[PDB]
């Protein structure tokens, strides 16, 4: 039912969204990453796009 | 409806106790951030009306350098200070005021003539530093209604800072109602000189402005 | 190296080029202000450049 | 398998002995179908829409 | 030849205009090249590389 | 079309394949959506074989990069057309300019 | 949410430390059954154990001996 | 010298049928800019529009097909049927009608007229016929609405729209195109500091000057009183 509803993109699954993601962070990675600061970890912000 | 606006729901406004208030008011309709707070930004700098000290005549001192005898502040840290002042007059318009003291010590506000017009939000606010001697200070501080803010140039002479309000910066964030992801969250912020909190500051900006609107609104 | 990588790299430092800046003769020049917060009501009430 | 067996069995609703592969839309895109072709082997019988 | 065909129309020879804030309606200082330029959407789309 | 361009616009969109560009001059007999019809100006005309010139539009279909390939006739019913000109605007062409 | 963990760092000195004494208090709350020592802000395990190696009560000494006081009474 | 005074809507220039020059005269000094720009930023915004939405073309699939004696393929049909500019007086929907046979442009003046619903505009082309025996015949479906709702997003719900021949077109209910306010100095008879705003709005006519910047105000009131009691 959890699958269907994601599958549908119910109106509480950004509810739901908004609570996995609050501390969640998240790697961004760009392809050369020469030094170590090109894996950095930040914070997700749903946003629109 | 094709006329059914949000209204914001989160209105929650958080203050540094006195006089520096933070509105966090959620959700306007997507634009609508700027455009209220903006509105609200002009009318509290530009016109709010207030009493503040428009002129000073120093019993002792003819032009805008000068020493007296006795203070290191001079008189231009004078009339900074004196620009800070927060008077709140009652139902007089243009009040005056005398400044005769001597001692030693600061000067504060506390050492200016009582009346039943005016009174002063900070007593305890400094007006200028005193010799150790027999120096003494006065006078006429001409205090004056005003709406806006109107400097010396335009016009001794100080300038009138005539509105509450001593900073406002709003900044439009991004809100959500349930599916959509575009609105906005308009954080108002304020602080005053002391003669009315923010709170109420920002209810009669939104007054002022409301009502110039009233020969328009169609109920 | 120790320097900071949080450098504001190209539209942050002519925004605060153009800011910190002084013109021989502008709008409110020569006008003894009490303050920042003062400062910055006087610009953006369009009195002081 | 197991218990899988059981709730077939409970319910009754029997275990199709065909598997679904058909042919959908990716995810995301989003657009009117403009047309379809359907070719066939030589010597097999065209479906009613072919 | 350019300044010319602006002043046949009735825009600044400067190739620059005054021009204000949306949001707060004042008006930027240090008037701004504002003009007619040809933009092309290459086909890096994004609907494909995300 | 480019409000400022070099002039080889139309030629490069001539050139190219995807403009509907005349044989021979006439007049536009019947335009439409899917064809473009030619009355010949008879002087442009075999002895034999009297003919008029008939354009059937390609209308959408898929490029190699899966964009949209059709043609919009450029002219209207009853229109003096010459030889060696546009009738059709290809895709990102604009009366024969090519315009991306 | 918490944007700098510098003040966790000083509690425990290493940075790896930090990471390996937070994980596993974060993973007793998770699962599971223990509570925060901290009144919860709607955050997640992570940044509460964070938070509560800030204030000092959480550590790899005090999560030890906690391990033997419960080691204890669970006879 | 603890009161301002509250502007009025004077003389409304009506320059064209769809650009006209609002004047709120008596303006304190420093509330024409502010009241100005507000005015100006709802007006872009928010306005209450009649935009088409929807169109059943009769023998037609998609939007994506040619159809025999029009020139103009579908998808030009319906960029042409968006800019069509509607004023319906009674309804928030109103079904449209388009017959038309023989050759010739399909203006706005041939479709079908309702007691309600205006066009604004008669000599607005839709598509052109180029034969003598095709005929078009389109119904078209306007309705009210705000700002801008693509089709994108319009198809969320749907309300089950079973039909295929249902070409959505992408609505712009917004009258206004260009809001452009100029504060000069009122020739009030005395009191020189007495500003006059000139709101030289330019709508498509589905909304007229005076009732917009009333509408306007009104949004401007009813959020500034939510504004005024925290």
């Amino acid at each position: 039912a959890a699958k269907k509803m994601v599958e549908r993109e119910e109106a509480v699954v950004w509810d739901i969204l908004d609570e996995v993601i609050r501390e969640h962070p998240v790697l961004l990675n760009r392809a050369p990453t020469l030094h170590r600061l090109g894996i950095q970890a930040f914070e997700p912000v749903l946003i629109e796009g | 409806s094709v006329t059914e606006f949000l209204k914001p729901r989160l209105v929650d406004i958080e203050q540094v106790s006195s006089t520096h208030a933070k509105v966090t008011l959620e959700p306007l309709e997507r634009g609508f951030g700027h455009t209220l707070g903006n509105a609200l930004r002009r009318i509290l700098l530009s016109s709010m009306p207030g009493c503040a000290v428009t002129e000073v005549e120093i019993d002792g001192v003819l032009h805008e350098y000068s020493t007296k005898e006795g203070v290191q502040e001079d008189i231009l840290e004078i009339l900074l200070n004196l620009k800070g002042l927060a008077v709140r007059v009652q139902g007089k318009d243009e009040v005056i005021l005398t400044l005769n003291k001597s001692g030693i010590g600061p000067v504060t506000a506390a050492d200016i003539t009582h009346d039943g017009d005016v009174e002063i939000v900070k007593p305890q606010h400094v007006i200028c530093h005193l010799t150790d001697e027999n120096a003494s200070i006065s006078m006429r501080i001409k205090v004056q209604r005003g709406r806006g803010y109107v400097p010396a140039s335009t016009r001794l002479l100080v300038d009138a800072c005539y509105s509450p309000v001593e900073r406002i910066a709003y900044n439009v964030e991004a809100a959500r109602v349930e599916q959509r992801t575009d609105l906005d969250k308009l954080v108002i912020e304020m602080e005053t000189n002391g003669t009315i909190d923010p709170e109420e500051a920002i209810r009669r900006a939104a007054t002022i402005l409301a009502e110039q609107l009233e020969a328009f609104v169609d109920l | 190296n120790g320097e900071p990588i949080i450098v504001p790299s190209q539209d942050v430092v002519l925004g605060l080029y153009y800011m910190t800046r002084d013109c021989v003769n502008a709008k409110g020049e020569g006008m003894v202000l009490t303050g920042p917060k003062e400062a910055e009501r006087l610009y953006r009430s369009g009195l002081a450049s | 398998t197991p218990e899988e067996k059981l709730l077939r069995a409970i319910f009754g609703e029997k275990a199709s002995d065909v598997k679904d592969s058909s042919l959908r839309v990716p995810n995301g895109v989003s657009g009117t179908v403009i047309d379809v072709q359907v070719f066939t082997r030589d010597g097999v019988e065209k479906d009613k829409r072919a | 030849e350019i300044k010319e065909l602006l002043k046949l129309g009735d825009l600044p020879t400067s190739g620059q205009i005054r021009l204000y804030d949306g949001r707060t309606g004042e008006q930027f200082e240090r008037p701004v090249t504002v003009g007619y330029m040809y933009m092309l959407k290459l086909n890096h789309l994004v609907d494909d590389k995300m | 079309k480019p409000l400022v361009g070099t002039g080889m616009e139309r030629a490069v969109a001539v050139d190219s394949g995807v403009t509907a560009v005349a044989k021979r001059g006439g007049v536009v007999q019947y335009v439409d959506a899917s064809r473009i019809v030619i009355k010949v100006n008879e002087d442009e005309m075999y002895p034999g074989e009297a003919g008029i010139d008939i354009y059937n539009l390609t209308k959408y279909t898929r490029s190699n990069q899966n964009t949209c390939i059709n043609q919009m006739p450029c002219v209207s019913l009853g229109e003096p057309v010459e030889r060696g000109d546009v009738l059709a605007d290809g895709p990102s062409t604009d009366l024969g300019e090519l315009a991306l | 949410a918490r944007v700098t963990v510098q003040d966790a760092v000083e509690k425990i000195g290493n940075r790896f430390d930090l990471v390996l004494v937070a994980a596993r208090r974060a993973r007793q709350m998770q699962v599971g059954g223990k509570d925060p020592l901290v009144p919860e802000e709607n955050d997640k395990t992570t940044v509460i154990a964070l938070r509560e190696i800030e204030e000092g009560l959480i550590n790899n000494q005090i999560l030890d001996v906690r391990e033997r006081q419960e080691q204890q009474e669970q006879e």
